[PDB]
């Protein structure tokens, strides 16, 4: 993919690249086959905390969860997720979204 | 030293340090140790005791444990030493600790893990680090004749010793005697000659933290080591089984009182364990299945040991089980193996690790101390009321409820003294109100009722009086599941009575009422390993500290009262309580049968007509 970039950065006087998913700083010189002059991550800074992240692997009846294609057909996951987005309904406000990995995988859920 | 008053004069030989409330432990120098529950360093005193001590008690505020040999060998197989645990109780106890306790402990450390039990090739071979003691045990009778020796009658010469098959069970109570007791240690991760098997850990399985505690501390230093762990009814204990069936990853052969228990094992294990069905084989009267190939063998004690003659196909697969070598044995309701003919089927096996698992342990006939060395030291025993708290279980609401005997009974009983006296009791009018009123009230709040009658003659003619299913003798398995089946689902059916076939011939489905109105004589392990089958958790009660109900009904002024005394102390034992009631609120108002008294003569009449032939 770096050829269709690579005159951009041979011909104009920079190139500026900014995204909110920027996790690794070094794969995207790389990626691009270009070594970019600044390589800067901005830390936010709240004075309250905004965000929650929470990471839940275990089900209400201690399932491992997981979401491998050998673990996605398994009934046990599914009704942990469904009790898991049942109790959120219950308790979480109007707005709900749940990112699935495939469209197959999340018919079959439903 | 005895007081006057009966206490034993322990102060002298007790020396008292000012450390008093940090320190929770009393150590008295005749073995027994007393724990408090409200001291901040309970949790680590309750780790430390329970790894070396067995408990003796364990009620709501001080539990009492017990020191004792194969306590001392369960912890030296942990891998405690004698200086630790000599730091650790002076860092717990109140007073200084005796030295006759202290010699106690460094005389029977010190000879444990010198002799080792070794099974290849079939044989087993008897072996240690120093000469000197093989040498001295070989001139005692006993173990001479237990020693294998040639063709020719000449004995067979870290140098180890074949012994007879036979008397391998003699030698374990040889080495008592010797003071040299045997060490069961296994090769987890070091065999070889038998291969692994294609069996895992399903991920539903989950390993409760006591659970993983027990398996931990069976698994020294990595090695599985023959013993016996005791956990509640209910409380996955075929789910544990079936952790350390895959953990081992060797030939498993497990055992069970009936077919009922051999069904409800391969379920367990086709729910946990990865292993295929082509290497799960049912070694049954009825159904039977090729010993080709059958990676884990479950079976009944009574297969194993039937002295009569049996089947061809069945011969067939006791001898591939013979040749056959098995890394790991599981061994279901350990308390009816001190029974001859079940401990013949432990000679007659042969197999390196031995697991036993049970919800009780005190026989009646106090038949353990053999069974001390017929499998191991009990590994583990949780705390019925700790797992109560956690909400593993259900909190029992247990009652005893007395049940006047008629005059006209009463006479009679007190005229009778043969064993007739048991239907005379056991057939009260007034019980009967009192059961057909409770039962009144559990259906309507909708409540699964068991009735529990060893009498097959009182349980069949209450059964039919209330008109609900009863399940006796015979009890044909088809209808016997019918009726289970019924139980389960239809809720117009929420009364079962079961005879003593309750216990461990079927399984027990899950209910909330239990009533025991027969016993068996004095069957303390037998009915409270029962009660504890019956009744599981219940969800919806949780936050009740009263989530299922037991009642004991008794009759007043009979035996039945010092039965029920003499059963109900191990749940005592346990701190379970019970609460006395002789007055039941409501039956005044409900109306009930046998309300006038001549229908209660009438009944009188029916249970002398039945005589002493039932």
């Amino acid at each position: 993919a770096s050829l269709a970039i690579k005159p951009v950065f041979e011909r104009f006087q920079s190139v500026i690249i900014t995204s909110g998913t920027l996790s690794p700083l070094d794969i995207y010189p790389k990626i691009l086959d270009f070594h970019p002059v600044t390589m800067a991550t901005f830390t936010m800074t709240l004075a309250r905390v905004c965000l929650c992240p929470m990471i839940i692997g275990r089900g209400n009846d201690q399932v491992a969860i997981s979401s491998k294609f050998e673990t996605r057909e398994d009934i046990a996951v599914i009704r942990n997720y469904g009790n898991l987005l049942l109790e959120m309904s219950a308790v979480v406000p109007d707005g709900i979204v749940a990112f699935f990995t495939s469209y197959q995988y999340m018919e079959s859920t439903v | 030293k005895v007081d006057e008053y009966g206490a034993k004069d322990y102060r002298l030989q007790m020396p008292l340090k000012d450390d008093h409330t940090s320190r929770p432990l009393w150590v008295a120098p005749d073995g027994h140790i007393f724990l408090e529950a409200f001291s901040p360093v309970y949790k680590y005193a309750q780790d430390f005791l329970v790894a070396i001590a067995e408990p003796v008690c364990r009620p709501t505020h001080v539990h009492e444990y017990k020191l004792t040999a194969y306590s001392l060998y369960a912890a030296v197989s942990v891998g405690l030493q004698t200086s630790d645990i000599t730091e650790y109780l002076r860092k717990l106890s109140k007073t200084g600790v005796p030295d006759g306790i202290m010699q106690f402990i460094k005389l029977c450390t010190v000879s444990y893990g010198k002799v080792k039990l070794v099974l290849k090739h079939n044989r087993y071979f008897v072996e240690s680090c120093h000469p000197d003691v093989i040498q001295h045990l070989l001139q005692d009778p006993v173990i001479r004749e237990c020693r294998l020796r040639n063709s020719e009658g000449e004995a067979t010469e870290t140098v180890s010793f074949e012994v007879k098959q036979e008397m391998i069970e003699e030698l374990q109570k040889r080495c008592i005697h010797l003071e040299y007791p045997l060490l069961a240690e296994y090769d987890f991760r070091n065999d070889s000659v038998n291969p692994d098997i294609n069996i895992d850990l399903k991920p539903t399985a989950v390993l409760r933290p006591y659970q993983e505690k027990s398996l931990r501390k069976m698994f020294g230093n990595g090695r599985a080591r023959s013993g016996v762990i005791v956990l509640p009814c209910g409380a996955g204990k075929s789910l544990v089984g079936v952790t350390a069936a895959c953990t081992v990853r060797k030939r498993c052969l497990v055992l069970g009182n009936s077919a009922v228990s051999v069904e409800q094992w391969k379920a367990q294990f086709k729910m946990w364990s990865t292993i295929d069905d082509s290497q799960i084989c049912r070694f049954t009267s009825d159904a039977k299945d090729k010993p080709i190939g059958c990676s884990v063998a479950i079976s009944t004690y009574s297969m194993l040991g039937h002295t009569t003659k049996r089947s061809w196909e069945a011969e067939r697969v006791m001898e591939w089980l013979k040749t056959q070598e098995w890394g790991l044995m599981i061994l279901d309701e350990v308390h009816t193996i001190p029974a001859k003919m079940f401990r013949r089927v432990l000679t007659i096996v042969q197999a390196h690790c031995k697991l036993g698992l049970t919800a009780t342990l005190v026989r009646e006939d106090d038949k353990i101390v053999d069974l001390n060395f017929l499998i191991g030291p009990k590994l583990y025993e949780a705390n019925w009321m700790e797992l109560q708290n956690n909400g593993y279980i259900a909190k029992v609401q247990c009652a005893e409820v007395w049940c006047p005997m008629s005059p006209e009974f009463y006479r009679e009983y007190v005229a009778i003294k043969t064993k007739k006296r048991i239907l005379l009791y056991t057939m009260n009018p007034n019980k009967f109100r009192a059961c057909q009123f409770l039962i009144k009230f559990h259906e309507r709040r909708n409540d699964k009722i068991i009735v529990f009658a060893d009498n097959v003659f009182a349980l069949k003619e209450y059964a039919i009086r209330l008109n609900k299913p009863y399940i006796y003798g015979p009890t044909s398995q088809g209808e016997r599941m019918q009726i289970l089946q019924n139980f389960k689902h239809n809720p117009k059916i929420n009364t079962i009575f079961i005879s003593k076939v309750g216990d461990t011939s079927f399984d027990l489905p899950e209910a909330n009422v239990l009533i025991q109105i027969s016993s068996h004589g004095g069957s303390r392990r037998q009915e409270a390993q029962r009660l504890g089958r019956v009744l599981r958790a219940k969800k919806g009660m949780v936050a009740e500290e009263y989530n299922a109900f037991f009642y004991s009904l008794v009759s007043q002024d009979t035996q039945e009262m010092a039965y029920s005394t003499k059963r109900q102390r191990f749940l005592v034992d346990q701190g379970y309580s019970f609460k006395v009631i002789t007055k039941l609120a409501g039956m005044e108002e409900e109306d009930l049968a046998f309300s006038t008294k001549e229908e209660q003569q009438q009944l009188l009449q029916k249970v002398l007509a039945a005589t002493d032939l039932d």
